């Protein structure tokens, strides 16, 4: 239980140090470019 | 009795400690991979 | 030289600012530690709700009623660590 | 009852001082990076 | 975007929609090289 | 200004006002650099 405790706080520690710098915009540019690809996907729709 | 409680508290809890060990050790090399993936290429980058 | 100067406290600021996201690295750690607590607090407070389920199904309320002290005991603690949590989200903030 | 108490008390007494240590220690260091955003860079620009 | 005419006539607007990324990926690199190639052949006339 | 038209097409416009203040710093990076431009063109006059 203290060794599983130890890697617990380990990942709630990792999880922050994430957490509190990886919101990036970036992933809203990913966001839009999924959605890019999604028109894609619907021009070919309407070709077909 | 006491040999039978005792037989199903051992069997229970190794088996219960080995999963979590491994979905432990698994969830903690899945989010390593997010920050190597963050992080790799930076200071090629920059130096090109 | 004021421009060797101003530089150099600018290099001196990379530090600085280098600390600052460690100090928001830890705080962000304090606060998904603090909500890990309660919400196993919280779990465990339904298994002893459970427990006295099955203590009030076999008849025993002085059963039932320890456990839901048990109960009781999580739930209070786990609105300590959602007051400290507060306190963790504004530092958090502040410091972003 | 002496002992049922006694014990009640220390774990209460000891959870409630390491929750509050804690959360002064994230406090004062919250407290101390608005002191040190507020100071920074401030003899650099009046070099420059 | 023969491979993507296969797909929509077998219905994989998926495989569609993926192909034609590559269709993308492949005529902005040619837009590039054609940009790189406008710089060759007013280089070209200069050194002539 | 084109990150901003993609936020503003899927709604998002949170994304589009942070995506204009980078077009403001900018276009009045870009005008500070044209009011040095005016400085290096009297003087590059001058010394012809």
């Amino acid at each position: 239980f203290e060794r599983m405790e130890n890697k617990v706080l380990d990942m709630e520690a990792t999880s922050q140090a994430a957490g509190e710098l990886a919101g990036f915009g970036i992933e809203n540019q990913f966001a839009q470019l999924e959605a890019s690809s999604g028109v894609e996907d619907e021009l070919a729709a309407l070709k077909a | 009795r006491n040999l039978a409680a005792l037989e199903a508290k051992i069997s229970e809890a190794k088996t219960k400690k080995n999963m979590l060990q491994a979905r432990a050790k698994a969830a903690k090399a899945n989010a390593e991979l997010q920050q190597t993936l963050g992080g790799l290429g930076t200071s090629s980058a920059t130096s090109a | 030289d004021p421009e060797k100067v101003l530089e150099q406290a600018v290099i001196d600021m990379q530090e600085d600012l280098v600390q600052l996201r460690q100090a928001v690295a830890r705080t962000i750690a304090e606060e998904k530690r603090t909500e890990q607590r309660l919400n196993q607090d919280t779990q465990e407070a339904k298994k002893w709700e459970d427990r006295a389920k099955l203590a009030l199904t076999n008849g025993e309320e002085n059963l039932a009623r320890e456990a839901l002290a048990r109960k009781k005991s999580l739930t209070d603690t786990a609105a300590a660590y959602q007051t400290q949590l507060a306190q963790q989200r504004t530092m958090s903030e502040n410091l972003r």
